[PDB]
């Protein structure tokens, strides 16, 4: 019954103490906390708490949009000889580091997902020819399903895969989507293997990377613009925010103290010492 | 299917109050409430066997 | 206790064996929940599960390694480092599915001259750092997994240079925690200290911890413990002093399914 | 339709707003929660576990094992002191990433009592009295014992019970200090002082490591969520 | 109807 | 008009949506019902009824009537398998293009218990014992009757009851398995074997055909709604 | 008008429930509710005219 | 979608709007207001405190102190002005900056009586009897005692109780009166004359100051808000 | 969760009233009342020790 | 009014 | 419900 918004407690005035009670000593090898409290050693007042931890309640501290990736895709001239850009990414939060770091102060966690897009175009070659409103296709292509080989190939039909037609220059499309792991919970950390090696079998046979378990976690979005080919070339980016909605965390970690390097725990050389230069007896 | 709940007012200009309907079928669809709960950082301060009594020593 | 008992002095009994101390420095339930058997209502493998009890919920002592002043640290994987280890072991390696809780007990007595002090961490989902600035994520199951015999922490990254024939290795820096974060947060996991003119070991009882009831064993280790000297080991005015740390884990309210033939890992 | 006006705000996207949405995967089966141990409910519950504080962080000793150790011997009693730590949680170089110091740097304020304990590593034989000090800010930042004394301390005497915990009050004009270097809502010293000296009998060391821990009271609160600078992303 | 929180 | 504020999501068409919208035909006469046999109501009905397996794609027999049919013989005993099959219902090309394995492929995940059931097409005066074998992942698939039968099996005793099932009992690290071949969610292994032999009299063929279905048992579900490879439409 | 249901809640942050107006006078204007109902599907997996008792022989 | 039909001031911005908008700090811990004195919680408590008048805006004194210093001397009676001000509180260079006349810069209109309060600043030797005067507008502003007596008036006696009021009781056709210089809505005249003279006796300064200041009466409001001329930023 | 106030009607054409909302958690997201309360402003205009008589000498 | 399901 | 002031 204790919310995240309420008071901390009081602090009770407390006087001159002289007995065997012995608050101040501890031993820090049993794996405790000392819970002490300022009327433990020195003398307080009576102050009447009115702070509380509302905004750092799990909830509260994950509850912003964060930039997980930037899709590009673009709608060049029919004649040109490259291809249509149409843009594949395999959904994840590793590909930035603010939110990865967030949720990586917990090893397990639960949450539906809010996913906001925003979009942007610009002109590339300086011609002065225009184009027309924009519309375009974000298709959740999950692990099985077809992934599109050309912008405009048969996959794009979506009859079951689920997909949002946006309006350029429209509010900043959004879905929500439940928590849809495999597990009882998202793993931020997985100390293990997807295949076990067998002797009667080879060493490339056997082997998986390390840490990494479904391949296709999550599938992939893919990204189009349903405009046809236009004389003049744009070029658009989709940016995708993650919020973490009813999250819930287990296991508690030290934070990434040194550079993000590959999607596991890896680091690189020259970027290990974070600490910086401050003498033992200067304030 | 209204849902009413008090705000904690901050700054001042009874309890004031605000109203939330869902529309959704899906409960992932919801906005969050931020009606959490608290608890005892115990389990992560004090995991011993043998509870810890502070004005004892820690050790005995 | 009036009638002498003291948190120093525990008496571990689990199977036939049993555990004596009298320097402790009381005990640690990880996240204050005790091992416990899959619940009904949390159960996913609906085959009956084999439930070994005494013949594997024992305690099993590790091949003891050396303390001495140039030690970086130590670090095992479980049940990894109990996959050898009589019924247990063969228990895990017939069934696809198995979970477990464990007793840790980390010995090391020294003298009232000696000094110290031992972190012991047991940490869930412990995954450790590769020795590769070429590919990320490739340490080999085999280096990932060393048995008992476990692995040690490093003071230096050094980056394998071979990309003919790489190692395919952990290289755990130490005061990184061997993962790319400080070692100075470490006590938010589990842990006891072991510091030499206190007390003499650390035990800490370990809940089966994951994302799902019950896993793949050989596949994933649940827990990693590691231990690192937070303080250096010293004694007298001897340059070189030595004293060794001994293991013994017991598996808790373990239990197994999917019974097959049994599992032949390639280990080397 | 119902007569409708469109208010200022409208079509925005706020990053910490907080509406519903359309689900892209209706009547999905969700996977239910198991009971995992260690589940967190606020991020102040990190805060108030002890982690080790890196005092030492000259330029061989820090980014190493040994920039945790504060080395302490039986030498002669001196007034000087054995550590100097400025109390700002979240941006002194000492205090900026212990586990508090790191959850206090996705902040902009905090507020609240915070405690000290240290480690005595030294072998049994080894005793000594140590004053551990703080000084609320305004004076000279304390280099003698003789100052110190004269502010918040604890005479520590080394023995069975290995720790001892000094708490720092909180003792502030502001009800929030910031989460940066700011002479306005400055903290004030904390520092460590020999009481006697440590004594050792022959075949002991004479010298020794203590180690020291820092961790948040149940009165200490955070507020004005912001990013980090201790991590980056240059490309 | 109304809840009421 | 009443103060409004558009939010993000605005103006979007989400192909899952599930809103209101204008009728085109107002008014319109509707037909009524009747009531038509066979109706269903979800998809996983279809899923338990069983279908024929294609056992064996040899590239002379796949595609053809022949891919049905699994061939045994009266020779004498062995410990080698008739067949050996990877327990993926929807991407293991023996098990992809059944019933069930069709409607898996418009799905991610699968969950539950399956149950594959043989039928014996011999003359009546043939006689035989039969093994059918499912290993749990893990260890080496089995190869010989001595690993098979250390896993889930049922011995088949050909009679008057033509066909024999063994189920394949969810056992699952994970709460749902992928759609595609995936080693992080692996069932594991389908095999069957002799356990005596095939004996027949004089004047009777010698070898004969068993045909085997799969379908699902009531505690099977699927979620997260996909589109197949199993159709497409290039140009 | 307004008809008010519960949703099953997921993953969590009482019954939750949302609520829904119909707009149009045509029912094919109205969004899907998704409550349904299940049925055995003997009429396709047990289509025999004796029933059939599992633990018997299907053949007697 | 609920058919809705967006109406005229859609998605303008009215800067004197007051409708609801998202909080970008959502779960803020607040800080909670402490009782400092002094709240004020109408502009209109501000114009009913007495603030000093600018009565000799001469080229050499206005700007300076002596712009507040009305001076007065024992010289023989006469019927001639000590000073004439007309009732434009927010106009009139003299009412115009006093707090009064600063908040009525704020509006468009006025109402309600004021107040003059003189306050004498001679020695307790110095007697005099003097006639304050309010002329309602529409006649020849007051030059001379004669005219300035047939208006309201408070013929002020200097004694013990150092100062007197004279009350502008509001007299109007309208029912507001304009902020600005308006003939339509014009206030009249105020002013100030000798009744007897003053008098001093030896050894005693023979002249001396009166100062002057204006307050609003409880019955005093404005209305449209408006911003000042009395402040920019050229530039 | 719906609060009524009444208008103070200036030109007319009962109570005429007008219906209030709050949409959002944060009493900071609501909109102005402008329901506000007067006071006496004698601690600026009287802030004398001993209360003021009018009538009566200010100096006695 | 309400319906209730 | 309803406030009413
Ligand atoms: C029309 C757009 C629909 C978009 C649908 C996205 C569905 C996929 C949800 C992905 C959930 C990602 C959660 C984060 C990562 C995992 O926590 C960890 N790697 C552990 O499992
Ligand atoms: C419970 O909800 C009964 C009260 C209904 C109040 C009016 C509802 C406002 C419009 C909701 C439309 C439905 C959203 C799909
Ligand atoms: C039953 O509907 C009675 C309750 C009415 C609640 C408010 C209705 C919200 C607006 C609906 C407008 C009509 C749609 C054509
Ligand atoms: C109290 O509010 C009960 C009456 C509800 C009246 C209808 C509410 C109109 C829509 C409010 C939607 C919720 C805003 C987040």
């Amino acid at each position: 019954a204790a919310t995240s918004r309420d008071a901390l407690p009081n602090t009770e005035a407390s006087g001159p103490t002289h007995s065997k009670e012995i608050p101040a000593l501890t031993a820090v090898e049993t794996g405790a906390t000392n819970p002490l409290v300022p009327s433990d050693t020195v003398q307080t007042r009576h102050v009447v708490q009115h702070r509380s931890r509302s905004e750092s309640s799990i909830e509260s501290f994950f509850a912003r949009g964060a930039c997980v990736t930037i899709m590009t895709v673009d709608n060049p001239a029919s004649t040109t000889n490259k291809d249509k850009l149409f843009a594949v990414w395999k959904i994840t939060y590793k590909d930035t580091v603010q939110l990865r770091r967030k949720l990586e102060f917990f090893t397990y966690s639960r949450f539906d997902m809010e996913l906001t897009f925003v979009v942007t175009a610009n002109f590339t070659e300086t011609n002065n020819g225009h184009a027309l409103n924009q519309v375009y296709q974000i298709m959740y292509v999950p692990p099985g399903a077809p992934v599109p080989e050309k912008w405009d190939d048969y996959t794009w039909q979506t009859s079951s895969n689920p997909s949002i037609f946006y309006t350029y220059g429209t509010a900043p499309a959004r879905i929500s989507v439940p928590y849809v792991g495999i597990s009882n919970a998202y793993s931020h950390f997985y100390d293990g293997f997807s295949k076990v090696p067998l002797k009667d079998q080879s060493a490339a046979l056997g082997d998986s990377l390390y840490g990494a378990a479904s391949l296709n976690d999550f599938g992939i979005l893919a990204v189009r613009v349903v405009n046809d080919h236009n004389p003049t070339k744009v070029t658009s980016k989709i940016r995708v925010y993650l919020k973490p909605k009813h999250i819930r965390v287990w296991c508690p970690r030290p934070p990434r103290a040194v550079a993000y390097y590959g999607p596991g725990v890896d680091y690189k050389d020259g970027t290990l010492t974070p600490l910086s230069t401050k003498d033992l007896t200067t304030y | 299917g209204a849902q009413v709940s008090s705000q904690k007012v901050g700054a001042h200009e009874s309890t004031i109050n605000y109203t939330t309907i869902n529309y959704y079928r899906d409960s992932a669809s919801n906005a969050a409430s931020k009606q959490d709960f608290s608890q005892d950082p115990s389990k992560f301060t004090e995991p011993i066997k043998d509870v810890l009594i502070k004005t004892a020593p820690m050790l005995n | 206790e009036a009638c002498g008992y003291s948190d120093r002095v525990l008496q571990l009994t689990l199977g036939n064996s049993t555990i004596t101390t009298q320097e402790a420095a009381n005990s640690v339930v990880a996240y204050g929940r005790w091992p416990e058997y899959l619940r009904d209502s949390e159960a996913n493998p609906v085959d009956q599960p084999t439930e070994p009890d005494v013949a594997a919920c024992r305690f099993y002592t590790l091949d003891t390694v050396s303390w001495t002043k140039e030690s970086r640290g130590w670090w095992w994987k479980l049940p990894d480092a109990l996959r050898d280890m009589g019924l247990f072991g063969q228990n895990m390696y017939y069934h696809y599915l198995g979970r477990s809780g464990y007793t840790v007990h980390v010995q090391c007595n020294a003298s009232k001259f000696h000094q110290g002090a031992l972190g012991v961490f047991a940490v869930p989902e412990m995954c450790l750092a590769g020795d590769s600035n070429t590919t990320t994520m490739y340490t080999s199951y085999q280096n990932a997994n060393p048995g008992e015999k476990g692995g040690t922490f490093t003071g230096t990254f050094t980056p394998d240079n071979n990309q003919t024939s790489p190692a395919r290795r952990f290289c755990p820096v130490d005061y990184l925690l061997g993962n790319g974060t400080l070692l100075g947060n470490a006590f938010v996991f589990p842990h006891q200290i072991i510091n030499l003119r206190t007390n003499n070991c650390a035990t800490l009882v370990l809940p089966y911890v994951n994302s799902l009831s019950i896993d793949s064993m050989v596949k994933h280790n649940n827990w990693g413990i590691a231990i690192l000297p937070l303080a250096p080991l010293n004694f007298a005015s001897e340059s070189s002093p030595e004293i060794p740390i001994t293991l013994t884990i017991a598996p808790m309210c373990c239990e197994f399914n999917g019974l097959r033939n049994i599992t032949l890992p390639r280990l080397q | 339709g119902l007569p409708v006006m469109n208010t200022p705000g409208s079509n925005q996207y706020l990053t910490a707003d907080n509406f519903q949405s359309p689900c892209a995967l209706p009547e999905f089966d969700v996977t239910p929660p198991i009971d995992i141990p260690g589940e967190v409910k606020n991020m102040m519950e990190l805060a108030e576990i002890d982690t080790m504080i890196p005092f030492d962080l000259s330029a061989t000793k820090k980014n190493t094992m040994e920039m945790y150790r504060v080395r302490l011997s039986d030498k002669p009693h001196t007034d000087d002191p054995i550590l100097c730590l400025s109390l700002s949680p979240a941006s002194d170089p000492r205090l900026s990433h212990t586990m508090l110091g790191e959850i206090l740097n996705y902040y902009t304020h905090w507020a609240g009592s915070l405690k000290f304990t240290f480690l005595f590593c030294g072998s049994m034989m080894a005793t000594g009295k140590l004053l551990v000090s703080y000084a609320p800010p305004g004076a000279d930042p304390p280099k003698k014992r003789k100052e110190a004394m004269l502010g918040t301390h604890v005479i520590w005497d080394i023995g069975l019970q290995s720790s001892c915990t000094m708490v720092v009050p909180w003792i502030s004009n502001t009800t929030y200090r910031q989460t940066i270097d700011d002479s306005f809502t400055e903290g004030g010293y904390i520092s460590v002082f020999y009481q006697t000296r440590i004594v050792v009998p022959l075949s002991t060391p004479r010298e020794m490591d203590i180690l020291g821990f820092v961790s948040a009271c149940n009165d200490f609160s955070v507020r004005l969520l912001r990013d980090t600078t201790h991590i980056e992303q240059k490309a | 109807g109304s809840s009421s929180t």
